């Protein structure tokens, strides 16, 4: 007789009566949820398009604390008590884009697009946790991301803007 | 927290909350699965067909998250992620001297250009070293400098260096079928003891023929004279090994010219690869363990001068 | 008027908050079902069985598909020498044999996987070396021949010969593969929509394959994320059968692919193999030349064909050279069929004139910029096609790329470094290029559109190209609002569909805005023509008040607009006809600094002069540049496939397929657009741009090679004029083999050695 | 399209009066094909705009008159590849127009003339034409209960 | 030439097999919501409040 | 605590674990089945567009009978054994249209074609009561099925073939 799974999507309590250990985040979060804005680019790890932001207050720091994960890789039964922040989560066209949307748009940073939420979630994440970042966290932050369009210069290039 | 249990079409999940619970559901299931970022777990159920119909989360457990500063050195439970880890040691070389922070330099080099901040966010530091791929840029550097392992279940606790035993066949540790990682204590470095962590810059399969390497050398006090010498190989076999034959030859020798070629000689030999070798890049290689001990050399000449 | 403003690409909002929708975001209706492919594991093999058994166990599965179940057809492929699903024999591992469908894309995965094939292996043929020894190509030999080769050769004061082979490439777009297939129940009629450059063939193949009239079928493509010309004829692979499995089940069905699928089945950039001899004086000028081209072409026709037919016209460069033979052949093998990708043969033949010109210039012991230089086209020449070069741009953007990169002063830097430093090495290296526009198979040079002004004012656009990324439907939306005289804001583009703009050719060959640009403005012309009445009795009215009057006086407000490229026609059967319409040119200069103890190396900086005429939006245009120039650095120094000797790719996914990534950019890196050159050929003077900066890359190669050159003098020997082969991809590897010294000779153990 | 099938599109919409089939006999008489090459599948907003209600009676008349028109388009573009291949078929035309970059896709577009009554004037053409008829009814009438038979 | 002929209405055999498909017949997304109007149950009225 | 709703459609059995009593056989046909030949035209069974045929056996009078029902006003609780057949059970343009459906099509019978399932429906009850109908049973058969556009003649007009 199973327990029920309870954690948060973009400030939203979600009640999972039926949690089935398989199911990966993504998943759950394109499939069940409806929310796309999360992508699949390989499943692996490697690429970054499922990028979202993870918060939980850890109990042993006492201290509420914010990263990154691929949601590619982590299951939902991992998430107990673990709010799930995604790109749609931040901002919108038909409210506000975030400060990260705008500038990632406007630098001429996304071209096919297919990339641009997870790289908008990095680079949250490390606001987030620093908003004073210097121009070397921001190059850091983007390890895990892939972009085939762009030659990522213009990416850089608007979020420098964040720094110092 | 409390115990809690998911039931899927094809497998059982047991969130462990306290050591004892752990130990428990280990005894009573040893064939149970630990996961806990799930990014070896995951890739192995989804890619290589991997089914494991019971699944124990130990993450919630204080024990396996406790980062400890001893006599010896830094001891991280087996469930820290990487991320956390790495600013840990990076606090501890920036407050510490240069001279007990070689190991410590060491793990982060390999760190350095290692997954986004996504995978070092929720890898765990035991994951990858049980994981015990033959290419974990990890465990060459705790094989080369003897970081300890505190292994523990029902009834049973015990601390052992890792060295090369640990490690006796593909994707095996020595472990039991009950034991899970509790700790790993990654030490200071002592007076007249240099190390260093160097890993090829390219992969081309899964999980072999990546080189990466740990290197450690003690000379006795004040002196150039090799006391122990370890130098532990990722990417040269079907698991970690340590060229034990060849630096077994080099004590109580001077670290000169003499030293060098005698290492090369012995690594060329002992670490030989056959042409039809799993991974091939044979050449390449055989030069990359004979490159990055050059470095080593001359990087300990430079500190011991 | 926004044409020549860095207007955003029109999407760029939606994009960066996760509201844009690509395929697999569209929501799935209540039954819709999932498919997965059924793939062979072996390279060449009879199929004995196909054992489902475990398969039907699995909750949700709903059936499997195989060649039995086709209705209409299973013969397939641009050439029809493909089979839909394999029947008898498989000729490649990834070669699609069936498919399972079920409830959900798990479901479907967990069937898939327990699928039992049985094999008799049949001798397989992998490399271009099995395929040579063997015999086994597609089609006859292509050539071009200009002059006397023998009198070249005997003016000549130098010969080089050697070979040289070229690793090809995984596209890797973000966004796989893709297909929703909707069966409507009525008279066959089915609508899918599809990450695809090509909803004419995914229409045609789809009908085709049923066995239904092409009018049944209804394909819509509102975006792709990313397609580099690997969905210009392989998404039908997935399409096909997620068509197959909407007909048989009566559900809508879709499938995306996961990457290891996708890089396993859909095929990439053709290997290539080069033989090649060329004849020089001791100046450097080159009086002969002789290349023999062999492609791994992969187990069907697809582009293959014209793609050779791109190396061939490409094998000068920016070169003149009085006496020369290229021959081309398609190798027949079993590996998935290669395809197009960006570049489309192009980069390969230039990466072979690149090498032996660097071969020249070391031979002759000359600067490598003065034997380029010496060697250029001037305008007006004749390339080896006979082709007129008007508009060679290629001086200019390099005189002002060496100016504005510093080269000579730079060059100087390096040597210095290269002079204090033992076991690090820098080399920097300036590279012309010049790109054919226009599809080499001339009627596909042909571009549709459809325009609609409603009555409140506002314009729907629609055009035969689809979206990848590349901000096509943007430069037509500035294109429109041109011609039109009205804002941006009251036009719109929605998508691509085959019952808007039927029989369009593939979104290919870098020519969609030149194409369909020109399609746009003459519909829009046709609506000015239509308006003109009314705007004359109402000068000082607005669009919106002409607009109502045309339509309350029975004025169609909708039209058609149509394009074909005038002028072109090359016969191989003379050599004569225009191949192109015109050509876009650049050059690049690279610097790097390598660990000669690791093959490691950093790109120090990179600049870049492009011509692409009177730019119709420059932000654009640049972003074209620098992601084809970073594909490019990939193709040459980062992307490795590697097969197993039985023919099974090993590298699958990105932890064993290093695309570039943000650490791996020059870390200065300039790119400049040529000024005051308009293009009279092209739409508002504009130039092609997608494809042509791509071999701009190969200046990272050459700079690569430079500092291996150094690394040797440093190590290895005392010959300065020493020809050593480096293949594509320069890999770690290959890097550091090549710094032949005490540790890869074992000279340093104490053996005798050749260092 | 490229097999010789033909997609017609127009502002009219079919409610059980059978516009569409009507459609397909004018297109396939004007093409000079069997109807079964011919196929309609829906009314749409982003091929025909600013069409006129589904109304009046006319629809028949004036979408008749629009795709007649844009067949005679389509039969002038063909015409060469015709003569160039006289014993061929429909489908051996339409490849040949395709391969030489002839466009088979076309509007065509019909306004009524000769229309505008005026209510200040009396005059003007109010109507194209009329439509005449005539009916004979016979009834039986139940006096005592209201009820009757159309006999 | 069909023009003066009977010609059956071209979807009639698929009307008769209930295979033509009108608005409601179209299949629901997985996310699809249903509307119902709520109306006046006067001829002529000031609206006091809607609860 | 439930019972098992079990009823067959076309043949094929339908398991309803969680009947809702006041659930139509229309509702379930169309929204639950996915089978929308059926169409709603009232929903107070005046118009006939929802008939379907309804299978059982009688004891008291010891064969399966076949009768004409409102599906509209149809509790899917009281067909429990019971056997559905709709149009889509008799015939189809996919493989071969039963010689009701031929007919009527044939006979422009079928404008806009939303009755024409319910009065197939209906004809075709009648001839698995009455393989040879008289031409007075014909016209009876439709007192429940109203069509807006034919006028009728040509529907009883290519049914009479039956008749004799
Ligand atoms: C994209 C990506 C890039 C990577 N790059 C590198 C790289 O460059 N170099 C490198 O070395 N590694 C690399 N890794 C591997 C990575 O470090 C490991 O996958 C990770 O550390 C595993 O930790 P986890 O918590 O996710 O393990 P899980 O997947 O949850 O478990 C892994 C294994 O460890 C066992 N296990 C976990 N905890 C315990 C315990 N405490 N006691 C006993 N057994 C236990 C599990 O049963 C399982 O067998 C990469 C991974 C990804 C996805
Ligand atoms: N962002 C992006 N840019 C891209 C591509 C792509 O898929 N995404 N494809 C390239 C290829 S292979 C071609 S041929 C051109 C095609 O588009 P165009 O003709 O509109 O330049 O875009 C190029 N640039
Ligand atoms: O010549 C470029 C090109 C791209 N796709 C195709 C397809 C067929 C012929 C030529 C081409
Ligand atoms: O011609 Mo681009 O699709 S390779
Ligand atoms: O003119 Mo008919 O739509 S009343
Ligand atoms: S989908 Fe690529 S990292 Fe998750
Ligand atoms: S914008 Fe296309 S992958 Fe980044
Ligand atoms: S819907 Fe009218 S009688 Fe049932
Ligand atoms: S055909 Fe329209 S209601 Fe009968």
């Amino acid at each position: 007789t199973a327990d029920e799974l309870v954690f948060f999507v973009n400030g939203k309590k979600v009640v999972e009566k039926n949690a089935d250990p398989e199911t990966t985040l993504l998943a759950y979060l394109r499939r069940k949820l409806g929310l796309r804005g999360t992508k699949l680019g390989c499943g692996e790890g490697g690429c970054g398009a499922c990028t979202v932001m993870l918060s939980k207050y850890d109990r042993l720091q006492d201290k509420i604390i914010h990263f990154s994960a691929n949601a590619c890789l982590a299951p939902i039964c991992t998430l107990h008590h673990v709010a799930v922040t995604t790109v749609e989560g931040i901002g919108s066209t038909k409210t506000r884009l975030h400060p990260v949307q705008e500038r990632i748009a406007k630098s001429h940073g996304s071209q096919c697009g297919f990339c641009t939420p997870g790289i908008v979630m990095s680079m949250y994440t490390l606001l987030r946790n620093q908003p004073e970042p210097t121009v070397e966290e921001i190059e850091d932050a983007f390890q895990g991301n892939l972009c085939r369009c762009t030659g990522y210069r213009p990416i850089l290039q608007g979020f420098r803007t964040f720094a110092k | 927290p409390k115990q809690l249990r998911f039931e899927g079409e094809r497998v059982t999940w047991i969130q462990a909350s306290t050591l004892k619970e752990l130990l428990d559901l280990k005894a009573q299931h040893p064939e149970a699965k630990l996961v806990v970022g799930n990014t070896e777990i995951g890739i192995e159920m989804k890619f290589k067909n991997q089914l494991f119909p019971m699944i124990i989360c130990p993450a919630w457990i204080p024990e396996l998250n406790a980062v400890e500063h001893g006599p010896e050195g830094i001891s991280f439970g087996a469930a820290c992620a990487l991320s956390s880890v790495e600013k840990t040691l990076l606090e501890a070389v920036a407050k510490l001297p240069t001279q007990k922070t070689e190991v410590f330099r060491g793990v982060l080099e390999q760190l350095r250009w290692f997954a986004g901040k996504q995978v070092k966010s929720v890898a765990s530091l035991g994951g990858n070293i049980i994981t015990a791929s033959p290419i974990s840029d990890l465990n060459p550097v705790f094989m080369a400098s003897g970081t300890k392992l505190t292994i523990v279940s029902r009834g049973t606790r015990r601390t052992v260096p890792m060295d090369h035993t640990f490690f006796p066949s593909y994707r095996k540790t020595l472990l039991g079928p009950e034991e899970i990682l509790l700790s790993i204590e990654i030490p200071y470095s002592r007076e007249d003891e240099f190390f260093s962590a160097f890993k090829q810059a390219s992969r081309r399969e899964d999980d072999i023929a990546k080189v990466t390497c740990g290197m450690r050398v003690l000379f006795q006090p004040g002196s150039m004279q090799v006391k122990e010498l370890a130098l532990c190989y990722g990417g040269m076999a079907d698991r970690t090994i340590s060229a034990l034959k060849t630096t077994q030859k080099q004590l109580s020798k001077f670290w000169n010219e003499k030293l060098l070629q005698d290492v090369c000689a012995g690594l060329a030999e002992e670490l030989s690869l056959s042409p039809d070798a799993p991974g091939g890049m044979i050449e390449f290689r055989r030069t990359l363990t004979l490159s990055f001990f050059f470095k080593f050399y001359l990087t300990v000449l430079k500190k011991l001068g | 008027d926004t044409v020549g403003r860095p207007l955003p690409h029109l999407a760029a909002a939606m994009q960066a908050s996760g509201e844009a929708v690509y395929c697999d975001d569209i929501p799935r209706y209540e039954n819709e079902l999932f498919l997965r492919l059924v793939t062979s594991t072996r390279a060449h093999a009879k199929i004995k069985s196909i054992d489902v058994s475990e398969a039907q166990k699995v909750p949700g599965f709903v059936c499997f598909l195989s060649a039995d179940d086709i209705p209409g057809s299973n013969e397939t492929g641009l050439f029809n020498d493909e089979t839909v699903f394999a029947k008898d024999t498989v000729t490649c591992v990834g070669h699609i044999i069936g498919a399972v469908v079920a409830d959900t894309p798990e479901h479907a995965e967990r069937a898939a996987h327990v699928v039992k094939v049985t094999y008799e292996d049949l001798p397989a043929i992998i490399t271009i070396e099995d395929a040579i020894k063997n015999n086994s190509f597609y089609g006859s030999e292509l050539k071009i021949e200009k002059g006397d080769l023998k009198k070249g050769f005997s003016e000549a004061d130098n010969v080089v010969s050697g070979e040289l082979y070229i690793g090809g490439q995984d596209h890797f777009y973000l966004e796989t593969h893709c297909t929703i297939a909707i069966p409507k129940g009525e008279e066959g009629e089915m609508e899918l929509f599809v990450s695809t450059q090509n909803a004419m063939k995914t229409q045609s193949f789809v009908a085709k394959m049923l066995g239904v009239p092409v009018n049944r079928i209804l394909v819509r493509v509102k975006r792709m994320g990313g397609g580099f010309g690997g969905k210009e004829t392989r998404s039908t692979l997935v399409s096909v059968a997620v068509a197959l499995a909407a007909y048989k089940t009566g559900h809508p069905v879709r499938c995306m692919l996961d990457r290891n699928e996708d890089m396993l089945i859909t095929g990439g950039r053709h290997p290539f193999l080069a033989r090649y001899k060329v004849g020089f004086m001791k100046t450097g000028t080159i009086v002969a030349l002789e290349v023999d081209h062999y492609s791994n072409a992969g187990n069907s026709r697809d582009l293959s064909h014209s793609i050779m037919e791109r190396a061939l016209f490409h094998m000068d460069n920016c070169y003149k050279i009085p006496n020369i033979r290229g021959t081309g052949r398609l190798c027949k093998t079993n590996l998935s069929s290669n395809t197009a990708f960006r570049g489309f043969g192009g980069p390969q033949a230039l990466f072979i004139a690149e090498n032996w010109m660097s071969e020249v210039a070391v031979t002759c012991g000359l600067p490598a910029e003065e034997v380029r230089w010496k060697n250029m086209y001037k305008e007006g020449d004749l390339t080896h096609f006979n082709q007129r070069l008007e508009g060679f741009s290629v001086p200019r953007c390099w005189d002002e790329c060496l100016k504005s990169s510093q080269y000579y002063a730079r060059k100087s830097e390096v040597d210095k470094f290269n002079k204090e430093n033992c076991w690090k090495k820098r080399g920097l290296c300036i590279i012309p290029t010049k790109f054919g526009i226009s599809f080499t198979v001339p009627f596909l040079n042909q571009a549709g559109a459809l325009i609609h002004v409603y009555t409140d004012g506002s314009v729907l656009v629609s055009h035969g190209g689809t979206e990848m990324g590349q901000g096509l439907h943007t430069k037509m939306v500035q294109v429109a609002s041109k011609a039109l005289k009205i804002p941006i804001s009251k036009i719109y583009i929605s998508e691509t569909s085959t019952n808007t703009v039927p029989n369009s050719s593939p979104t290919a060959a870098s020519v969609s805005t030149d194409i369909y640009g020109q399609a746009v403005y003459e519909a829009c012309q046709t609506i000015l023509k239509r308006l003109e009445p009314f705007k004359k009795k109402n000068p000082d009215g607005s669009w919106e008040d002409w607009v109502m009057a045309a339509y309350q006086d029975r004025v169609s407000l909708s039209t058609t607009g149509f394009y074909r490229t005038p002028n072109l026609g090359y016969s191989f059967e003379t050599n004569s006809g225009n191949a192109f319409h015109y050509f876009t040119y650049g050059v690049a200069c690279s610097e790097v600094e390598i660990d000669c103890l690791t093959g490691d190396h950093k790109n120090l900086r990179t600049d870049i002069v492009m011509d692409v005429g009177s730019s119709l939006n420059p932000a654009i245009d640049i972003g074209q540049v620098e992601g084809a120039f970073v594909q490019g650095l990939g193709l040459f120094t980062l992307e490795e496939l590697h097969y197993s000797p039985e023919g099974s790719l090993h590298t699958r996914g990105p932890s064993t397929y290093k695309i570039p990534a943000f650490g791996s950019i020059p870390t200065e890196f300039r790119v400049s657009l040529l000024r005051d050159c308009p293009n009279k050929k092209a739409i508002y003077a504009s130039k092609a741009v997608g494809e042509p900066p791509l071999f701009l890359g190969a200046s990272v190669f050459f700079a690569i090679k430079d500092a291996i050159r150094a690394a040797r003098a440093q190590h290895t020997n005392n010959n300065t004029k020493e020809l050593f082969r480096l293949d594509s991809p320069a890999t770690p590897e290959k890097i550091r083999n090549a710094c032949v010294d005490k540790f890869t000779t074992l000279c340093v153990t104490g053996a005798p050695g050749n260092c």
